[PDB]
C-alpha cells in the first residue's frame, strides 16, 4: 500500500510548480458556437475562443495545447469575507494537439 | 427688412437644421439602450453581479 505522501510527490501537479507559463495539453469536452471548453486535467475547465484558421477541426474530444496562467482565477473584493471564485480557469491556445 | 426674398439659403439651413436635429433626437433613445458603447447595460450588469453576490455575513 501507497502511503498518500508519497503519491503527491510523484503526481504531475507537484512537478509543475508554479502554473504561470506553463505548456500543458488539455482536451475539448463541450463545444458551442465560438467558446471551446477545455479541460487539461486541472480543478476546473478553461475557456478559449475557436481561432480563425484551422477552426472546423476542433471538434469534441481533439486534444489542444494550452499555456496555463492561473490555475483558478480567483480575487478578493473589499467588504468579502470570502474570496468570490469563478469556478474556471485561465488559459491560451497555442494550436492543435501534433499527433 | 424682414422678407425672405433674398435669405432663401439662410431659410432653408434653418429647416434643415430643424430636421437634422428632429431626427438625431427622435431616435437617441431607443438605440442607446442596447447600444451599450461595449460596456453592457444596467440590466445584464445586475444579473451578472447577482451570480456571484458579496459575501459580508460569514
Amino acid at each position: 500500500v501507497e502511503s498518500f505522501a508519497s503519491m503527491l510527490r510523484h503526481s504531475p501537479l507537484t512537478q509543475m510548480g508554479p502554473a504561470k507559463n506553463k505548456l500543458v495539453i488539455g482536451q475539448i469536452f463541450h463545444i458551442v458556437e465560438d467558446d471551446l471548453y477545455i479541460d487539461f486535467g486541472g480543478k476546473f475547465h478553461c475557456v478559449c475562443k475557436r481561432p480563425e484558421v484551422d477552426g472546423e477541426k476542433y471538434q469534441k474530444g481533439t486534444r489542444v495545447r494550452l499555456r496555463l496562467l492561473d490555475l483558478e482565477l480567483t480575487s478578493r473584493f473589499l467588504g468579502a469575507t470570502t474570496d468570490t471564485t469563478i469556478l474556471e480557469a485561465d488559459a491560451v491556445l497555442l494550436g492543435l494537439q501534433e499527433s | 427688412e424682414f422678407r425672405d426674398e433674398a435669405c432663401r439659403k439662410e431659410i432653408q439651413d434653418f429647416f434643415d437644421c430643424a430636421s437634422r436635429a428632429e431626427a438625431a433626437r427622435k431616435m437617441r433613445s431607443i438605440q442607446e439602450n442596447l447600444g451599450e458603447l461595449g460596456s453592457l447595460p444596467p440590466k445584464k450588469l445586475n444579473k451578472l453581479l447577482h451570480r456571484f453576490p458579496n459575501k459580508p455575513h460569514v
